[PDB]
């Protein structure tokens, strides 16, 4: 689902 | 002044990155891989060191979709 986004945010920059 | 010279610029890019990842993943969850990847690549494009983000993306995207991401990188 859309909260997969929290994994991308954790990876971050 | 030029972009980056104002404290508010840092806040705007942080918000943009989060928005694009949220929009991208919603689109991907609905089945719109095309528009999803557009937004994911916008997010990557403002990220100063996107190594781990790319690595996590390739671990969570179907390989054909990851190849499309590479074309839009």
């Amino acid at each position: 689902g859309p909260r997969l986004s929290r994994l991308l945010s954790a990876a971050g920059c | 002044g030029p972009l980056g010279s104002d404290l508010k610029d840092a806040e705007a890019v942080q918000k943009f990155f989060l928005e694009e990842i949220q929009l991208g993943e919603e689109l991907l969850a609905q089945g719109d891989y095309e528009k999803g990847v557009d937004h994911l690549t916008n997010a990557i494009a403002v990220c100063g060191q996107p190594q781990q983000l790319l690595q996590v993306l390739q671990q969570t995207l179907p390989p054909p979709v990851f190849q499309m991401l590479l074309t839009k990188l």
